[PDB]
């Protein structure tokens, strides 16, 4: 009735929380429930949309405005349109962020840098390396009486920069038609006579399989390598023909640029940043920290 | 006779011996019990690179501080064999056997994080995946580092880029001494085969 | 001829003239051992590629 | 799937019923990602409507 | 709903790291990843060669030069050619190393011994016992006007040695045709009239199933047994006919010997050495240690 | 394989597709040592292209 | 074999090929006590000659 053991001696390891950082596995979490098989139903008639809003292709596919430039009748040809917004004319091609402002408050002056990310950039900040096809919708706010020719050309590699102590910005003097000819650059010349828009998809090209998601985080005169290594290149928007406008309309137009990503790939679930992911909560007044 | 300096590819063996594989397999059956035919299995094995690696409390230590010497030494197989090749790929595995001779706190715990190679602790966050052990119930901290790379292969030389592949960061709330053994994952290997370096043998002191 | 074909064109890089009994690095034979970096292996020519 | 571990994975994989590149920009119906309607597909609901003896305490 | 246990009491052993020194097994290493089934792909289009460079037959099959001898017109017949290199004329047959130099630096004089290994020797140093078919390519650097006959004969067993306090070397006086006749030795007489080359494979013959991988490591007058026990025998290269050369060519030729192994077998994954495997890193100058 | 342990080995052996003495001097194609191309042979890739419910978090 | 333990024994029994009372005085060929020749009967040798992917490190 009471036979003898015939099993062997199991070897073991007292390692609680094995693989808790993974997404797949059998969790040893005890449910404070009635049924061990407690499980909610499917998502029918929960959210206003039966679409999966958590897929990377649906988030990084939500475009956002990153550039609003001012193209005046004075803007010179084959010179990047640098009026109205930061990073004027130049568009670093990539999922990471390239633009940041410094909030300096006070003795001393504490400086924290703020970012203006699109959903693609928000997502990329969560990982170490990225790879994607970057898509840009370049719209012009004009009338039927503004005419002009716009050149959008892609240049691979690092970007000419005027590096500061706390930020980076493009050197507009190294992007003129003399120093930066577009004769051997993939480009699209857009006529504004009647049309206003062109969407531009830039596939992934680099000597690396994955670029960095650092971007402008901590980027300045001393820390500048990762920024250059976070992008495949840059677009530059230069006038082929001066803006044509009678005195019955505005002597300027606004160039709006939407940004999103397609064919997205993210590699490491750890950021590359000095510090963690932190959301900027704007204080009540300009004196706070 | 014709004037010439040529090569006729003359080959000779010296004995009417049996098939070498027969004899070799018999000898293995009788005196080894196994057969090593490749050197990747040696990268799958764990070998010691340090019997006493002391750490300071509450300090995030990158394991590069140790491997950068343990690779030039040539004591382990991942180092000895690296001197035959120029590339590598794949991830790595490390084991930390506790050798702490004193009680530092009521609760000793060990923690491992990721980090880009050749970075410092003040250059990286502590987020991302992690593994935590308690040396008192489990004195062996086993962890694996995947091949999170911008490149399909990694050279064994210096590069202009930095942070192009992942590594390990090690943390502890107390001063721990550990035996460190490393190895490669089921995907690690080397590339070009090149020539050998010179080997160091017995050393002696002589009061001439 | 395409650019590829143009790049497949043999180019003269160097032209060496070794003379016997010179005892120069061009005629110094490969050494059995290398104990110091002050006594490295001597080469005739070196080419950084590509 | 070539795995030297007899247990190829930690869990039993469940099929979806999706015809889209999951990392693509096209919409994905979240109901086709899993089947968990009000049916015997759910464990406790199957237990109830099948009248098992455990829901009564036996 | 809550039945009773019917399982037995498992016996166990808290033995973490069980079999970590083996190459096969299920590793309990936690991956710092996203997927537990993380796995790289195959090696297509990673390395310049789709060949397996990690197999013992591909490494030990990479030959290397171990002897460059100088055969002068003065060299006597049936005497080993001992001019130009160490271990002159004699070739210890085996995967281990046989040649080493002593770097003596300073009171005292610290002596460390250095080795010049071929890939076969590099591999053998990693194990305790070896067994292989040793292959030697014996080339002669000459012209069409040098002629001669060369005798390469295999002698089994220990080698005649002039043992020093820090090294071992062959005794050339016990290898002359008087003391060491080649009449009852497997050999190959090579004519140099037109040919220059002969590859010689020496199968494994010994009263042991496996020889030692120690070789010359720590070998000297006092420690000499393992060296003799690390080789199956030795080849000796002696002139059958003096070197024939007019005064229009060199009065000497160089004998180059490549070494590699086939049908290789290694036994124990532990070296036989006093100390570990250590790579000699040549210091910057001759004063360092 | 005569083994008195019901578990003859620690792992499940995978076949190669090699026609060479592994300890021999002849080249060995390293792609024939294992099949892990871009196919359903890889676990996570099969999970993706088969649209399992776990890659979505279910 | 009447055993109330589902695992009747610790190990998997291997047959011999012997025709003799083991405690008898007649000789017993020790090669018929087990089959472990140079064949696929041995685990590592079968691994080698079958070219499995583990002997290569995969």
């Amino acid at each position: 009735s009471k036979p003898r053991n015939q099993n062997q001696v199991m070897p073991l390891q007292n390692v609680p929380g094995w693989g808790y950082s993974l997404y797949k596995g059998i969790d040893m979490s005890v449910p404070l429930a009635y049924d061990p098989n407690n499980e909610l139903g499917d998502l029918r008639d929960v959210f206003p949309s039966a679409v999966d809003e958590m897929a990377i292709g649906y988030v990084c596919g939500n475009p956002a405005i990153k550039h609003v430039l001012t193209w005046s009748t004075t803007d010179v040809v084959q010179n990047p349109i640098s009026n109205g917004d930061d990073w004027g004319g130049v568009i670093p091609v990539g999922m990471p962020c390239y633009s940041k402002t410094i909030r300096a408050v006070k003795a001393t002056s504490t400086k924290t840098e703020v970012m203006d990310p699109a959903p693609c950039e928000y997502v990329a900040n969560l990982f170490s390396y990225w790879r994607a096809t970057m898509c840009y919708r370049i719209t012009v706010v004009k009338t039927a009486f503004h005419t002009g020719r716009l050149e959008i050309f892609f240049e691979p590699g690092s970007i000419p920069t005027v590096r500061t102590a706390d930020n980076l910005g493009p050197d507009q003097t190294q992007l003129n038609g003399t120093i930066a000819p577009s004769d051997n650059n993939y480009k699209y010349i857009l006529d504004l006579t009647n049309d206003t828009e062109v969407t531009i998809k830039v596939p992934y090209v680099s000597n690396k399989m994955f670029m960095k998601t650092v971007g402008i985080y901590g980027a300045h005169d001393e820390d500048n390598w990762n920024f250059d290594e976070s992008f495949t290149g840059f677009l530059c928007i230069r006038p082929i023909t001066k803006l044509m406008a009678p005195d019955t309309v505005s002597q300027k137009v606004s160039i709006v640029v939407w940004k999103w990503a397609e064919d997205v790939v993210v590699v490491e679930p750890k950021p590359l940043t000095s510090g963690p992911t932190q959301v900027y909560n704007p204080p009540a007044v300009a004196r706070d920290l | 006779i014709n004037l010439s300096n040529k090569t006729d590819e003359n080959t000779i063996s010296f004995f009417d011996s049996g098939d070498p594989e027969r004899m070799n397999s018999e000898a293995l059956m009788r005196g080894c019990g196994e057969q090593i035919v490749n050197l990747r299995p040696l990268l799958r094995t764990f070998r010691t690179i340090n019997d006493n690696w002391s750490l300071a409390a509450n300090t995030k230590t990158p394991i590069t501080d140790l491997t950068n010497t343990a690779d030039a030494e040539g004591r382990d197989y991942m180092s000895y064999l690296s001197f035959l090749y120029r590339f590598y790929r794949g991830g790595r595995r490390y084991k930390f056997f506790n050798t702490t001779p004193l009680k530092q706190s009521q609760t000793c715990y060990v923690r491992s994080f990721l980090i880009p190679r050749n970075y410092t602790a003040d250059e990286i966050n502590t987020d991302g995946p992690s593994h935590i052990t308690y040396p008192v119930i489990n004195p062996v901290h086993e962890v694996e580092v995947p091949f999170y790379s911008q490149y399909r292969k990694i050279p064994i030389a210096s590069t202009t880029d930095k942070g192009y592949d992942s590594s390990l960061m090690y943390y502890t709330n107390v001063g721990t001494q550990q035996i460190v053994a490393r190895a490669g994952n089921d995907d690690f290997t080397f590339g070009w085969m090149i020539g050998t370096p010179q080997l160091q043998g017995i050393t002696k002191e002589v009061a001439n | 001829h395409s650019i590829i074909q143009f790049l497949q064109r043999p180019v003269l890089i160097d032209n060496i003239e070794i003379v016997a009994g010179t005892t120069a690095d061009n005629n110094t034979a490969l050494s059995r051992y290398v104990l110091d970096r002050t006594n490295p292996q001597k080469y005739i020519k070196q080419w950084t590629l590509p | 799937p070539t795995s030297e571990n007899p247990k190829i994975g930690p869990i039993s994989e469940v099929a979806s019923g999706v015809k889209t590149a999951a990392n693509g920009i096209e919409r994905i119906p979240v109901l086709g990602e899993i089947a968990k309607p009000v049916t015997a597909a759910v464990k406790w609901f199957a237990d109830i409507v099948g009248g098992v003896a455990a829901i009564f305490g036996w």
